[PDB]
Formats: C-alpha cells, sequence, structure tokens
C-alpha cells in the first residue's frame, strides 16, 4: 500500500 | 522586533526547498500528454497534477522536522494537504489580467473551461479563482508564500494523523515565524497573518468540493484510466 509515496519519501 | 537565528535559518531552509521544487521554467510541460481543447483536457491536467505532486512531496521533505514524522503520518499529512499545496503554490501562475493560470506558453495557459474538461464544475471551479484572486491580492512575498504552503502542510487536523503533539508543535514554530515575519519584514501587514489563516480555512472547503468531484471522476474508470498511479495513490481513499 502506498507504494510510490513510500518510495517518493525514501532518500 | 526581530527575527531569532532559528527563525531565520527556518526561512532560508523553506525558500530554497520551494525553489528546489518549482521550475519557473516551465519546461516539464512539453513531456505531458498534450492539452486538447468527453473529458478532453483530463490527460494533460492529470500528468500535471501527477507532476505537481512528486514537487510537494519532495518540499515537504525540506520542510524542518517533516522527515523525522513516521512514514505514517508523512504519508497521512500529503494524503489530506496535497490538493491543498498544489492550489496553493499554482497561485504563482495565477493572473489577474485574465483570471487563469500562465504556465509558460499559449499552450501551457489555463482558464476555467479547460479544468470543466478535465471533469470539475463551476461549484469548484467559481471558489477557486475567488480563492486565487484574493490569495494573489496579497501579494505575499516569497517567505510569505513558501511559510504558508508548510504551515498548511504541517496540520495536525488531518484525518489519520497519530503524533499530534509533535506536528503540532512543527506547525506552532511555523506560525511564530510567519508572525515575527510579518512584523518585522512586511510594512502596513496588521491584518496580513489574519487574512492568510482565513485562506487555509478557504482552503478545506476547496479541498471537500475538490475530494467530492474527484471521487465521482474517478468512480468511472474510463475516466480513472486516464490518471496516473501517483493521482491514484495520493488521492485515494486507503488507509495505512
Ligand atoms: C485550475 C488550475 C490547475 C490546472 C490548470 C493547476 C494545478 C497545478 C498548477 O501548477 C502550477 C505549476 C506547477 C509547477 O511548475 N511545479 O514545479 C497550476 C494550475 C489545477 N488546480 C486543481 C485544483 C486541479 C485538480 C486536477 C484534477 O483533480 C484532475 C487532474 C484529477 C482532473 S488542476
Amino acid at each position: 500500500k502506498h507504494k510510490i509515496l513510500h518510495r517518493l519519501l525514501q532518500d | 522586533h526581530m527575527l531569532s537565528d532559528e527563525q531565520m535559518q527556518i526561512i532560508n531552509s523553506l525558500v530554497e526547498a520551494h525553489h528546489k521544487t518549482y521550475d519557473d521554467s516551465y519546461s516539464d510541460f512539453v513531456r505531458f500528454r498534450p492539452p486538447v481543447r468527453r473529458l478532453s483536457m483530463l490527460p494533460h491536467l492529470a500528468d500535471l497534477v501527477s507532476y505537481s505532486i512528486q514537487k510537494v512531496i519532495g518540499f515537504a521533505k525540506m520542510i524542518p522536522g517533516f522527515r523525522d514524522l513516521t512514514a505514517e503520518d508523512q504519508i497521512a499529512l500529503l494524503k489530506s494537504s496535497a490538493i491543498e499545496i498544489i492550489m496553493l503554490r499554482s497561485n504563482q501562475s495565477f493572473s489577474l489580467e485574465d483570471m487563469s493560470w500562465s504556465c509558460g506558453g499559449p499552450d501551457f495557459k489555463y482558464c476555467i473551461n479547460d479544468v470543466t474538461k478535465a471533469g470539475h464544475t463551476l461549484e469548484l471551479l467559481e471558489p477557486l479563482v475567488k480563492f486565487q484572486v484574493g490569495l494573489k491580492k496579497l501579494k505575499l512575498h516569497e517567505e510569505e508564500h513558501v511559510l504558508l504552503m508548510a504551515i498548511c502542510l504541517l496540520s495536525p487536523d488531518r484525518p489519520g494523523v497519530q503524533d499530534h503533539v509533535r506536528i503540532e508543535a512543527l506547525q506552532d514554530r511555523l506560525c511564530d515565524v510567519l508572525q515575527a515575519y510579518i512584523r518585522i519584514q512586511h510594512p502596513g501587514g496588521r491584518l496580513l497573518y489574519a487574512k492568510m489563516i482565513q485562506k487555509l480555512a478557504d482552503l478545506r472547503s476547496l479541498n471537500e468540493e475538490h475530494s467530492k468531484q474527484y471521487r465521482s471522476l474517478s468512480f468511472q474508470p474510463e475516466h480513472s484510466m486516464q490518471l496516473t498511479p501517483l493521482v491514484l495513490e495520493v488521492f485515494g481513499s486507503e488507509v495505512s
């Protein structure tokens, strides 16, 4: 769930 | 009658974060599905909004304290506020002269009729434009514009947020910065802070109406298929 949000929130 | 070192740092951080996530050249617009002027503008505006969500996420990650929140609270804040941050940051391209959003060339100049061709009605677009001209008339400094965006994003009073006290403390710090900034640096800004807080209240009403119209849109698969995976995730109803 929220696959893209989680990715984009990483750095 | 002076800003502190920590307050000045917060302003510099937020202004830099905004410059890193807002492209004054609008040069990525040519990579969206083109405008067509059925919901002929839906592909182009879906891509515009998807791009905008990515920038809003990039801005959020540079808000002091935001990255220290739990992943669940970060998502909860973004899902509830993204549409409001998009409405706020669209004000930079809004023009009082013809009540439209000019993002570069004539192909990326949007009026109310264009957004109706993406599935929205005047029940949203009439208040949206009145919101934009009233916000434009405020003539916000860049510092104030980015602070209002960060204050909107760090609102603890959204569904799904868990650490209300930490998020409110972060939002309180930003409001104190905004109030001090308007005091020292904005001449004739006696009533400006209250006008900006009122704008945050207008945005909740716009948020509500847009969510109504987005649900009606995205429940029809022939339209939801024109959206992007990021739009579907962020504007969708899933909960962590
Ligand atoms: C009406 C104004 C406009 C569209 C013209 C807008 C949005 C973002 C803008 O972004 C400026 C530049 C960003 C940049 O340059 N970033 O770096 C400028 C204008 C929108 N407003 C809302 C609320 C919209 C909702 C979309 C809708 O829900 C569906 C796509 C699902 C149908 S579309």
